[PDB]
RNA sequence: GGGCAAGUCUGGUCGCAGCAGCCGCGGUAAUUCCAGCUCCAAUAGCGUAUAUUAAAGUUGCUGCAGUUAAAAAGCUCGUA
RNA sequence: GAAACCAAAGUCUUUGGGUUCCGGGGGGAGUAUGGUUGCAAAGCUGAAACUUAAAGGAAUUGACGGAAGGGCACCACCAGG
RNA sequence: CAGACACCAUGGUGCACCUGACUCCU
């Protein structure tokens, strides 16, 4: 219920993750001594809360990027997987069933395709 | 606003303006002669009179002092 | 206009307008977008005029063209379907992409987390980008907006009619508007169309 | 009153202060008590570091 | 000023209407200026149905429903919280909450 | 009904220039309406206008420009013996440097400028600036 | 012994073109109709005759959970006597903070007013070309031009405001509430920016629609950002 | 706004619009030009000078500027398919 | 209300008293008085010194 | 004391005496008193009273306001 | 537009469609006074003396509620000692 | 949504107050 983590732990631990994601681990006494090594924390107990929340973060972030913190190794890899080719934007929807007014737009664009029909049971859309 | 306006309405606004002007507090009592009637001035600038009595008036609140008028 | 022929829609464009579904629109009555509507479907779904799409696709590009920097062209996509597209627009055009929230104050707000100095804004949906459109109106910024048949039009400068909502109609126009500027200024010069497909474009669709 | 508290409060900030505040408290302009607060910089009051971090007169 | 625009409920297209009492206070309020309420409710409510339906023998007949149209005066709608104090921006809302 | 066929038309074109609108459908089209339209057409406050001939009362479609700021009516009209004309140029025109007042005078409907040049008044119509 | 300093900083494309002697006057931006977020742009261009007028520092207040809470609502106007006037309102807890705040708000909000002639055609403008007006809470402040030698016939609050314009010859007739003086000057500020807003036939000669000196200087604007 | 024949009274000349025939004033916001590049004439590789069109906020806040430049860029040229 | 009894007349005037102050130089009158009022206020020394006063202000 | 120019004077007074058109002082460290002094103002005048004109677009002809501040008749026909 | 709000409570100082009705700070008071109707009840027309620098309107901000909706403390309860 | 709802009166007072400058001469 109590001693929930305020702004000071989470803002400090975030900078620690994105720079030290190799040298951080998931053992506290590693990361407590790592936050001795890599950080200047004015209390051991504050270092207990920070490096413990680092172990909270490192457990989360080794499950990929979690909300509120991310690493560019994970972030750019999303963009590297975002070379995704779904189409060539030519299916071919060359002649297939389209709207008759799209057909009339295709008539104004001189290709044409199969046209929808039958105003029946109106509202068309109901 | 809100009024009739035409080319024969000089007869109207002659009646309409003064009759609305009668609703004025300053226009009514000054033209009722009541300021001459209720008050001794209105028909005088200075007026001489006999002292009836000297009235040492304790002021109704606020401004706590004694007014000390004369009748 | 440039090379007038492929600037009068090629079937490669025409199929892609049908492929991305840009020709479709909403169901709502307009008074500023009904000129851009070609026809309406049975009991109302608006086929927009792709002529009005392309001719505004040209001129709004020509507004960006002969600005000697894409850096003062801040292109805006709060829609995630265009966030890959403005990533691939800024990859191609070099413009300034704006993804997601405007963070109100980049154009106002001396004391702020940010400040931007654009000249022309390009918008996926002026209802989804009204907070750009507010601070566009605050500090004298013209704004290109992709507008469908239900879009707002107040403070909206030159508007390209597209379906531009949800579908690949978003990422096709960013494929096409980065086409048109590299058509005008680029290595895809002299008004030639692209050889880059809109698959470097259309949005991520979380993969396997 | 303000001008001397413009002069010194600047000057103690000119020589340097994380925070610096000036209080002139009590009667002024007759029988009424007043307090004149002239604060510059950052002043904290939490817990233990209120006691260490200040220079008070 | 008009603290309410429709003043409980509008009377537009109607010069004058018929009044109604409160269903729980008998206070005279107009029909289209009061709080109405339909009630579709079982006659076999869930306190008894765990024992009625077991002793309901030769009863493959479904649970019956009671149909009550309630009408409150505004004074006994508010203190009983049939309706209640909303914000004036919420006072624009003509929306009944769902059942 | 339309007691003033000009004031019903002036509220049209002022609201049109409020909208920036470049067309109006005015009616019941007196010639007195037309003569005001011709003069302000000459002064470049507006463009040209095109009447559509109807046998009801006729209607005019007017292409205007945004050079006008206020066109008002003297409703009801009054007589001008060329001595009140300056006070309307005082009280109702913004300066004596611009602003035109139109009058029906017995040498025809004209502005205030030919009214002073001919010295023959009539009835006052309205103004435009 | 105590002295002040000034450091220039551009936060926009304009303030670079200000500091690099590419924009030389507000008259450009007044033609360009562009925003200004740096009052020092004005101070880069004129820096002189811009009379600061502390109108009213009126103590306004809000009641709180523990008694009340008050602030000084200072009305500081700027203007040189040349056709450019400004106004700043700063609601601060102090007086001089509300003054020196609304000083800079007057500096940033200086606007041009268009002076002209009464019935004159020459003589380096002395009044407005047109009767102008403005309201702020039912207080209508109408201005009427006068010829030369007449003077500024006004209430004492617009008389200073018409003075700062250089409109030296004007008549007034005001109706509304008689005591709310901040609404007097704010209604008066409506009429003076209306001087450009009236379309003179001298203003029928339209312009060439200038070409956005953001774009005209965007290569010169390359300092750390175009 | 000028005075006597050669003498200029006004501080400047405020801009205008072609869509409402209305001036663009002093510090007016969303009151902008629209510089549209002259792209050239099948030879290509756009020719420099952008076509300028001044837009006020009034036609913007009334949402008119889309058809307005369509009445200024299509009507005056140059644009393909028109 | 109804009350009409006086209590004290000149109660403060019997305990607040007056003197006079004689002219070392005269009260100059009319012409050279109003002439003196401009030249004394400005050109004596020509004003180069001072701020924040009225001509009687202990302020 | 402000409005309202020129006493955050000097003394006394202490909600008294008084003052104060109005807004207001005086209940003790009175800038409202009462005086001194100083200053301001006009000036052989200045001040008051009352009267009326403006200010006053608070009578609004120009040029008032009538949902909530005053002010659309219960509604309609209907003549002048 | 004072805001409240209002395509009307817009096209008003850039002041004018036409016609009718009504207000001139707050009272005294629709009382007096007379008219007037109505069977009456009462209805209608309609004051003064005197009283006053405020009355009023929206809106902001508090505070309050036998207004309503949230949370917490044995200086509050519970169970208790 | 879908179990049971009593009366409870009064009460009072002063201070929110109208401008700028920086020759500390270091």
């Amino acid at each position: 219920m109590g001693r929930v983590r305020t702004k000071t732990v989470k803002k400090a631990a975030r900078v620690i993750i994105e720079k030290y994601y190799t040298r951080l681990g998931n053992d506290f006494h590693t990361n407590k001594r790592v936050c001795e090594e890599i950080a200047i924390i004015p209390s051991k107990k504050l270092r207990n809360k920070i490096a413990g929340y680092v172990t909270h973060l490192m457990k989360r972030i080794q499950r990929g990027p979690v909300r509120g913190i991310s690493i560019k190794l994970q972030e750019e890899e999303r963009e590297r997987r975002d070379n995704y080719v779904p189409e060539v934007s030519a299916l071919d929807q060359e002649i297939i069933e389209v709207d008759p007014d799209t057909k009339e737009m295709l008539k104004l664009l001189d290709f044409g395709s199969l046209s929808n029909l039958q105003v029946t049971q109106p509202t068309v859309g109901m | 606003m809100g009024k009739c306006r035409g080319l024969r309405t000089a007869r109207k606004l002659r009646s309409h303006r003064r009759d609305q002007k009668w609703h004025d507090k300053q226009y009514k009592k000054a033209h009722l002669g009541t300021a001459l009637k209720a008050n001794p001035f209105g028909g005088a600038s200075h007026a001489k009179g006999i002292v009836l009595e000297k009235v040492g008036v304790e002021a109704k609140q606020p401004n706590s002092a004694i007014r000390k008028c004369v009748r | 206009s440039g090379a007038l022929d492929v600037l009068q829609m090629k079937e490669e464009d025409v199929l892609k307008f049908l492929a991305a579904g840009t020709h479709l629109g909403g169901t709502n009555l307009d008074f500023q977008m009904e000129q851009y509507i070609y026809k309406r479907k049975s009991d109302g779904i608006y086929i927009i005029n792709l002529k009005r799409t392309w001719e505004k696709l040209l001129l709004a590009a020509r507004a960006i063209v002969a600005i000697e920097n894409p850096a003062d062209v801040s292109v805006i996509s709060s829609r995630n379907t265009g966030q890959r597209a403005v990533l691939k627009f800024a990859a191609a055009t070099g413009a300034t992409p704006i993804a997601g929230r405007f963070t109100p104050g980049t154009f106002t707000n001396q004391i702020q987390a940010a400040f931007r100095e654009p000249r022309l804004l390009v918008v996926t949906d002026p209802r989804a980008d009204h907070q750009p459109l507010t601070e566009a109106s605050y500090v004298n910024l013209p704004t290109i907006a992709l507008c469908n048949t239900d879009s707002p039009l107040r403070y909206v400068d030159i508007a390209i009619p597209c379906n531009n909502k949800g579908a690949h109609s978003v990422g096709l126009m960013w494929w096409m508007l980065a086409r048109e500027v590299l058509r005008m200024r680029g290595t895809i010069s002299r008004e030639h169309p692209w050889e880059v497909m809109p698959d470097l474009y259309f949005y991520r669709d979380p993969e396997e | 009153v303000r001008r001397a508290c413009y002069g010194v409060l600047r000057f103690i900030m000119e020589s340097g202060a994380k925070g610096c505040e000036v209080v002139v408290s009590g009667k002024l302009r007759g029988q009424r008590a007043k307090s004149m607060k002239f604060v510059d910089g950052l002043m904290i009051h939490s817990g233990d570091p209120v006691n260490y971090y200040v220079d008070t007169a | 000023t008009k603290k309410r625009r429709n003043n409980g409920r509008a009377k537009k297209g109607r010069g004058h209407v018929q009044p109604i009492r409160c269903t729980n206070c008998a206070c005279c309020v107009p029909k289209d200026k009061a709080i109405k309420k339909f009630v579709i409710r079982n006659i076999v409510e869930a306190a008894a149905v765990r024992d009625i339906s077991e002793v309901s023998v030769f009863d493959a007949y479904v649970l019956p429903k009671l149909y009550v149209k309630l009408h409150y005066c505004v004074s006994c709608a508010i203190h009983s919280k049939v309706v209640r104090n909303r914000s004036r921006e919420a006072r624009k809302d003509r929306t009944p909450p769902p059942r | 009904v339309r007691m003033n066929v000009l004031a019903d038309a002036l509220k049209s074109i002022n609201n049109a220039e409020k909208r920036g609108k470049r067309q109006v459908l005015i009616r019941p089209c007196s010639k007195v309406i037309v003569r005001f339209l011709t003069v302000m057409m000459k002064h470049g406050y507006i463009g040209e206008f095109e009447i559509i001939d109807d046998h009801r009362a006729g209607k005019i479609v007017v292409n205007l420009t945004g050079r006008l700021n206020k066109c008002g009516v003297i409703s009801p009209r009054f007589d001008v013996q060329l001595k009140d004309l300056e006070k309307w140029q005082n009280n109702l025109l913004p300066s004596r440097q611009f602003g035109f007042i139109v009058l029906t005078t017995s040498a025809g409907i004209m502005d205030h400028e030919e009214a002073r040049r001919k010295h023959t008044g009539g009835k006052i119509l309205g103004f435009f600036f | 012994g105590k002295a002040g300093d000034k450091e220039w900083l551009p936060v926009t494309k304009l303030g670079r073109l200000v500091k690099d002697m590419k924009i030389k006057s507000l008259e450009e931006i007044y033609l360009f109709s562009l925003p200004i977020k740096e009052s020092e742009i004005i101070d880069f261009f004129l820096g002189a005759a811009l009379k600061d007028k502390v109108l009213k520092i009126m103590p306004v207040q809000k009641q709180t959970q523990a008694g009340q809470r008050t602030r000084f609502k200072a009305f500081v106007a700027i203007g040189d006597y040349n056709g450019h006037v400004g106004l700043g309102m700063k609601c601060s807890k102090e007086v001089a903070t509300a003054i020196r705040g609304a000083i800079i708000l007057a500096k940033l909000s200086i606007v041009p007013v268009r002076r002209g002639y009464w019935g004159n055609k020459i003589g380096k403008p002395h009044t407005v070309r047109c009767k102008v007006t403005g309201r702020c809470g039912s207080v209508l402040v109408r201005l009427i031009p006068a010829p030369r030698g007449t003077g500024i016939i006004s209430a004492p609050v617009p008389k200073k405001l018409l003075l700062m314009a250089g409109i030296d010859d004007c008549y007034t007739s005001a109706g509304g509430c008689t005591a709310t003086l901040g609404n007097f000057a704010k209604a008066t500020f409506d009429a003076i920016s209306k001087t450009y807003s009236y379309l003179t036939p001298d203003l029928w000669k339209e312009t060439v629609f200038t070409k956005s000196p953001y774009q005209e200087f965007t290569d010169h604007l390359v300092k750390t950002h175009t | 706004m000028q005075s006597n024949a050669g003498e200029f009274v006004d501080l400047y000349v405020p801009r205008k619009c072609s869509a409402s025939n209305r001036i663009i004033g002093a510090k007016d916001h969303a009151s902008i030009p629209m510089n549209v590049a002259e792209v050239d004439k099948v030879t290509g590789r756009f020719n420099g000078q952008s076509k300028t069109y001044a837009i006020c906020g009034a036609i913007r806040r009334m949402g008119e500027s889309d058809d307005s430049i369509l009445r200024l860029a299509k009507s005056h040229g140059i644009v393909s398919q028109n | 209300k109804v009350h009409g009894s006086l209590a004290r007349v000149g109660k403060v005037r019997g305990q607040t008293l007056k003197v006079a102050k004689q002219e070392k130089k005269k009260k100059r009158t009319g012409r050279a008085k109003r002439r003196m009022q401009y030249n004394r206020r400005f050109v004596n020394v020509v004003p180069t010194f001072g701020k924040k006063k009225g001509p009687n202000a202990n302020s």
